[PDB]
């Protein structure tokens, strides 16, 4: 024997759970491609599962995976070498191309809501009663960039209405126009809020809201992204 | 081959050693320096384990096994097949390790994320210097590390365990354990829940962290949060760890005795040590 | 250097979430509670509010008959004394009815008849409080991941405190209520099986502990690594993926060279987990009644 029986049978199970679980992960991503986007020659060993929907509330549709891949945006890059595998340079500024570690997905240009609709991310100051409960309050800090020199003022923070966490800082530039900062890349001291990624010469590069009392999955994508992209980019101008 | 989003990600960059130099790829994997580094240690250990496999005369994989040099060697060296090769192949691995550890953060610079990857990773590794390097050292002798041989190592932790008696009462193993069952419970109770609003009775539609919120609050009373549970299983499995390099590090060193007995501490306190009654009195 | 995210730097207080309403009959949600500042550093604030309803109810009445029971017992063993009650709590223990009695209720109450109350009063607790976990999810529209998860759980102790003894034959051969108790019972079981290293059941159910220490650590740094794009925010990275999800597929997929996605990454997960306990029950389950030595059984591969 019964344990003989017992422990073969459950490594054929074991193997099965893999199978299903490596299969399950290739929803997205697969098939795999060449460098030149055309389907690659070997894909492995694991086929692609049948396709699942997933119906979205609010009427957003729905999603299917696997489904046809694609960016459905330009990618600023061009090939370094003349067989597949090196790094590809950027073409451009890869800050503003949104490539590398500055790089964003086309998402939806819509801004998630939450369970009864509503738009989950808000400004504060539109949030009710929503309010600062623990920590120093950042808003009115000035905000300081890897360079040291001061490139705006918090004005508000934008919080997550169902979980109430803040999210991002909004932040005003020396032109009165402001950025979403992400909350998870600043650091907020006594005095000022210190942000490392970009130096203060490049906040206005930051991606911009089209609609100010809301921030869709797609600006997000880029904010996020072009903040990131600050680490290796902005190396020039770091220093401390 | 490289996965539909895959090609924007690849630029230069991000490399701790060496610049370009290997800062590429070789089909999904990265190289870099630390790569090289990795293979490197990586393979010498494999030879030197496979070399050790042909000294001791077996082939069978549940046989080989690679013993650390025995306890009258203390610190110092020992002949290839009488000891040195464990010690070599410990090298070795802790080469690999760090190796993986640093190529691991060489990746997260190119990709523009947080190093929390190879800082957990690097938990792991403590706890196996503890078991062949700081525990061994403090304790004078290589010889009471544990042996590389996937059964004989189930019995240097068999051994060590009951010469301190029932190990279950060594404090920090106790510890140790809470937090790797609490883990586990921890890990089915997120796996679960997600997939429960990704995958709703038929028909319905993707629930929303709000229902998940609301879910646990209904069940329980209470809920972390989706940042927070995140932050849970990260420390839940590294507490577990912490514990667990923290309860080998103690016994044999600043506790040799029968782990059982420490617990004497609380029941002979001044303040009740002598009423009688109840299991000690 | 940077902040790593592992505490929030600002807190946000906004009205009490009273949560989603579904099919729920909000008569039986109590209101919220206090909102505790010091768990706010590390997940959400709100206490509160709960579901009881009358299986809830029937649940926590009988785990507390199960926990007073116990407790009662122990008070006894301590010749009512509070003192010596605290100094040896940890050494008071409710024994199982002597294998005399095998499989019945005939014990007296100072010999394992309490034990088998307090067994009783834990069944009822911990079935109910599964329903509990169907039915809520169930209400709230939602999968059953969640009690099938749990179900896994209720195997192993099942396993151990009924199902096992059944087939032995003797309620004796159960486990004791007692911290140190039962930790004995726990090693003494391995001796008197030939060393459950020997179980490759044990041996799996180590191998999914500890990969579930791996994964949940691999899983929780990736998210935090990648709360910077918004990571945590799951499920809808499962229905639009956004860089956060791809740079987590990628950092895998260059290091190990595979890698999953923002949903396949919970499966691996619920799985990784659940099979502790599962290959765990197995484990237990044929040891005494199939296997009488795992040393031994192991010589023979089976
Ligand atoms: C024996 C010991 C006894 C132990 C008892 C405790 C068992 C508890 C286990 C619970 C598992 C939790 C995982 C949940 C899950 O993924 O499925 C949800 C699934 C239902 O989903 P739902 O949440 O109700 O619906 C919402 C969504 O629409 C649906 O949501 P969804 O999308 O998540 O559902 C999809 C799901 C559908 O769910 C299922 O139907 C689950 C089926 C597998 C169930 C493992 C037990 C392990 C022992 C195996 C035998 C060896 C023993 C030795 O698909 C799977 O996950 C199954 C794939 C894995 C199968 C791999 C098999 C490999 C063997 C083949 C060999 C190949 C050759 C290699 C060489 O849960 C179950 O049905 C299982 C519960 C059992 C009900 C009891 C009634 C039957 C009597
Ligand atoms: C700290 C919490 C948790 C604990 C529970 C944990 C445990 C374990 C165990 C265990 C419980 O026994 C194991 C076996 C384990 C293994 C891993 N962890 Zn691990 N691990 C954890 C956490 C992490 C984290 C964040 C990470 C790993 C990562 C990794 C990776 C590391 C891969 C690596 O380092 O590669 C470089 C070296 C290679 C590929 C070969 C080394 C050859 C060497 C020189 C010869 C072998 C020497 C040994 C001493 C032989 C002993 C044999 C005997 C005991 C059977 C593997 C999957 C690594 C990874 O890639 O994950 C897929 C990674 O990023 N781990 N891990
Ligand atoms: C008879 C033995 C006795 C019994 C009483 C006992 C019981 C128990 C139970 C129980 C149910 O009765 C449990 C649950 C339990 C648990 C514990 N005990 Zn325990 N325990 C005992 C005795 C011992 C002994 C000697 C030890 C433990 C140790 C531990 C530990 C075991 C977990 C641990 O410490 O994990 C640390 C992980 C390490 C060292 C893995 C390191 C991985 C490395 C960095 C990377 C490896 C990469 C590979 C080589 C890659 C290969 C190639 C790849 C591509 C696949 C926990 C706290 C463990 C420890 O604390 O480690 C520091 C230890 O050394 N225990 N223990
Ligand atoms: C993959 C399997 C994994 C393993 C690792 C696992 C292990 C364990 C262990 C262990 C390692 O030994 C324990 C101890 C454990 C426990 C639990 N698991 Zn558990 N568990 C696992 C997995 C799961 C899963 C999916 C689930 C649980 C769920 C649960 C639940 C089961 C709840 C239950 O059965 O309750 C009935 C009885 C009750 C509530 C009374 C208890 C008395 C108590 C001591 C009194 C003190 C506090 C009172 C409540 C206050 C009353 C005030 C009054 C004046 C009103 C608990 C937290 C259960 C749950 O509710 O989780 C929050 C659940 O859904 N578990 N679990
Ligand atoms: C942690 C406490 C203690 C230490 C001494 C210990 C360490 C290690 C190391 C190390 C520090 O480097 C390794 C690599 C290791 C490996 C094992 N031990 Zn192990 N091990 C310990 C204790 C235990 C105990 C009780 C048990 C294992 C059992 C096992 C089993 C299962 C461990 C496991 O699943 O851990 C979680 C990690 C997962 C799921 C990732 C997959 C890792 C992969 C299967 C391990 C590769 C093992 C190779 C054969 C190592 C050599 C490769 C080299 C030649 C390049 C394997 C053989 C496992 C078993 O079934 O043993 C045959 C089991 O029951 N281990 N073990
Ligand atoms: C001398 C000890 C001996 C040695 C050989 C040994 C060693 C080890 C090591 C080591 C030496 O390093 C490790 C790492 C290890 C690990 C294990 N061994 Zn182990 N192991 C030993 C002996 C045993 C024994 C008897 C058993 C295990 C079992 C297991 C299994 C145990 C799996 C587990 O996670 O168990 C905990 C979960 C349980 C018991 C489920 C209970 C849930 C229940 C439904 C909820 C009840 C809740 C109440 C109502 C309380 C409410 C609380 C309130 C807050 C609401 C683990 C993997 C476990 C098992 O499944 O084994 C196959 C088990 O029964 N082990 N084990
Ligand atoms: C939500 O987000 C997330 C993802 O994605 C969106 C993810 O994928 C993952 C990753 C997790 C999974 C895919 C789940 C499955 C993983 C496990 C159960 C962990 C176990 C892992 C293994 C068994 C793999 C170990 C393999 C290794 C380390 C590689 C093989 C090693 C060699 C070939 C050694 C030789 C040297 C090398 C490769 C160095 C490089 C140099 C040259 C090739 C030269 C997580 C955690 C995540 O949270
Ligand atoms: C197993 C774990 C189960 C935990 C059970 C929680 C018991 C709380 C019982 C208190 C109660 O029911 O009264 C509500 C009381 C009184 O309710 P009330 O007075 O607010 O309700 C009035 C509202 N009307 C109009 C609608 C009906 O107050 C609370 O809200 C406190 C609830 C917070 C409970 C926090 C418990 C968290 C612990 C679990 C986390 C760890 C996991 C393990
Ligand atoms: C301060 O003092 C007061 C009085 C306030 C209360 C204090 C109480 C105390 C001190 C409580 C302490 C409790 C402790 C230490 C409990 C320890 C519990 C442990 C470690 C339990 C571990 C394992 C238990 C298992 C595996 C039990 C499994 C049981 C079952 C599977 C149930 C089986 C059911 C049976 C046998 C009954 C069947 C009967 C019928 C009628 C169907
Ligand atoms: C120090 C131990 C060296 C282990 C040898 C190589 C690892 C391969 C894994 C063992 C496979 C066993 N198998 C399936 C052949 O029976
Ligand atoms: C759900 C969170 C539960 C946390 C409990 C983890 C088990 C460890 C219990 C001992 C506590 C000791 N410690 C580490 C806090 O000092
Ligand atoms: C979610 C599945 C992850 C798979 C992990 C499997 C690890 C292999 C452990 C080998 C067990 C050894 N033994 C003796 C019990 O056969
Ligand atoms: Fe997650």
């Amino acid at each position: 024997d019964l344990a003989s029986l017992a422990i073969y049978s459950f490594w054929i199970f074991l193997a099965g759970l893999i199978y299903y679980l490596q299969t399950e992960n290739m929803r997205e991503g697969y098939p795999l491609e060449n460098e030149d986007g055309t389907p690659a020659a070997n894909q492995g060993p694991f086929p692609l599962p049948k396709p699942k929907t997933f119906i979205l509330p609010h009427g957003r549709g729905t999603l299917t995976v696997p489904g046809p891949e694609s960016e459905d945006r330009p990618i600023a890059l061009a090939r370094t070498a003349v067989s597949e595998g090196f790094p590809h340079a950027p073409t451009g500024d890869p800050m503003k191309d949104g490539v590398g570690p500055a790089s964003w997905v086309a998402r939806r240009d819509l801004p998630e809501l939450d369970g009864h609709g509503h738009n989950k991310i808000k400004p504060m100051k539109a949030a009710a009663g929503f309010h600062v409960s623990a920590g120093k309050n950042p808003i009115g800090l000035p905000v300081r960039g890897c360079d040291l020199e001061i490139a705006g003022k918090v004005v508000d923070i934008w919080v997550d209405i169902p979980e109430q966490m803040a999210r991002f800082l909004e932040v005003e530039l020396k032109d009165g126009s402001t950025r979403l900062l992400p909350m998870q890349m600043v650091k907020v001291q006594s005095n000022r809020v210190h942000v490392n990624a970009l130096s203060s010469d490049l906040f206005a590069g930051i991606p911009t809201i089209k609609s100010p009392t809301e921030v869709t999955l797609l600006e997000e994508d880029k904010i996020c992204g072009y903040v990131a992209g600050g680490l290796m980019y902005a190396a020039p101008k770091r220093k401390s | 081959a490289l996965l539909s989003f895959e090609r924007k990600y690849r630029v230069p960059g991000g490399t701790l050693v060496g610049g370009n130099l290997f800062d590429f790829w070789v089909g999904p994997f990265y190289v870099g320096f630390f790569g090289v580094a990795t293979f490197f240690f990586a393979a010498l250990g494999i030879i030197l384990i496979a070399w050790s496999a042909v000294l001791q005369g077996t082939w069978n994989p549940q046989l080989i096994s690679v013993y650390p040099p025995a306890l009258e060697y203390g610190l110092g060296g020992a002949p290839l097949a009488k000891g040195g090769l464990w010690q070599i192949i410990t090298i070795c691995a802790t080469g690999a390790f760090v190796s993986w550890a640093l190529r691991e953060v060489e990746i997260c610079r190119k990709l523009g994320i947080g190093y929390h990857i190879p800082f957990a990773f690097a938990f792991a590794i403590l706890a196996y210097l503890t078991l062949v390097l700081f525990r061994p050292v403090m304790m004078g002798a290589w010889g009471y590390a544990f042996p590389y041989g996937i059964w004989t190592h189930l019995d240097w932790v068999s051994n060590t365990g009951y010469t301190y008696g029932n190990f279950h009462y060594n404090p920090a193993h106790m510890i140790a354990i809470s937090f790797f069952f609490t883990n586990a419970l921890a890990l089915a109770l997120h796996g679960a829940l997600v997939l429960s609003a990704a995958n709703p009775e038929k028909g319905k539609e993707m629930r929303t962290p709000d229902h998940e919120d609301t879910f646990f609050r209904d069940l329980v009373g209470y809920s972390i949060g989706t940042l927070g549970i995140h932050r849970l299983g990260l420390l839940l499995s590294l507490s577990a760890v912490f514990f667990s390099a923290l309860c080998m590090i103690i016994t044999g060193t600043i506790w040799f005795d029968q782990w059982v007995d420490w617990w004497q501490w609380w029941v002979k306190l001044p303040w009740w040590a002598n009423i009688p009654g109840g299991i000690n009195g | 250097a940077e902040y790593q995210n592992i505490f929030s730097q600002v807190q946000v207080r906004g009205p009490a979430d009273l949560g989603m309403t579904e099919d729920v009959n909000l008569a039986n949600r109590s209101g919220v509670g206090p909102f505790s500042t010091l768990l706010g550093w590390f997940g959400n604030a709100q206490l509160g509010p709960i579901y009881l309803g009358s299986l809830g109810v029937l649940s926590l009445f009988s785990g507390l008959m199960w926990f007073f029971t116990i407790g009662i017992w122990f008070w006894y063993q301590a010749g009512w004394n509070p003192a010596v009650f605290l100094r040896d709590l940890f050494f008071f223990s409710l024994e199982p009815p002597a294998p005399e009695y095998g499989l019945s209720f005939a014990a007296p109450l100072k010999e394992g008849g309490l034990w088998l109350i307090a067994s009783f009063f834990m069944f009822v607790a911990v079935w109910s409080w599964w329903g509990r976990t169907y039915l809520r999810a169930q209400a709230l529209g939602m999968g059953k991941h969640t009690a099938w998860a749990f179900l896994s759980a209720i195997w192993l102790w099942m396993v151990l405190g009924f199902i096992r003894p059944i087939l032995m034959g003797s309620w004796s051969e159960a486990v004791p209520y007692g911290i140190f108790s039962h930790l004995d019972w726990t090693n003494n079981f391995s001796l008197v099986h030939g060393n459950l290293f020997y179980n490759p059941f044990h041996g799996l159910s180590i191998a999914f502990l500890y990969g579930s220490a791996l994964l949940f650590a691999m899983h929780g740094a990736t998210i935090l690594a990648v709360s910077r794009f918004g990571g945590e925010r799951e499920l809808e990275q499962i229905a639009d993926r956004g860089t956060a999800a791809e740079r987590a597929a990628l950092f895998w997929r260059w290091t190990m060279g595979f890698n999953a996605t923002m949903e396949g990454i919970h499966r691996w997960a619920i799985w990784m987990a659940v099979l502790v306990t599962l290959t765990g029950g197995i484990g237990i389950l044929l040891s005494g009644t199939v296997v009488d030595n795992w040393y031994v059984w192991g010589q023979n591969h089976g």
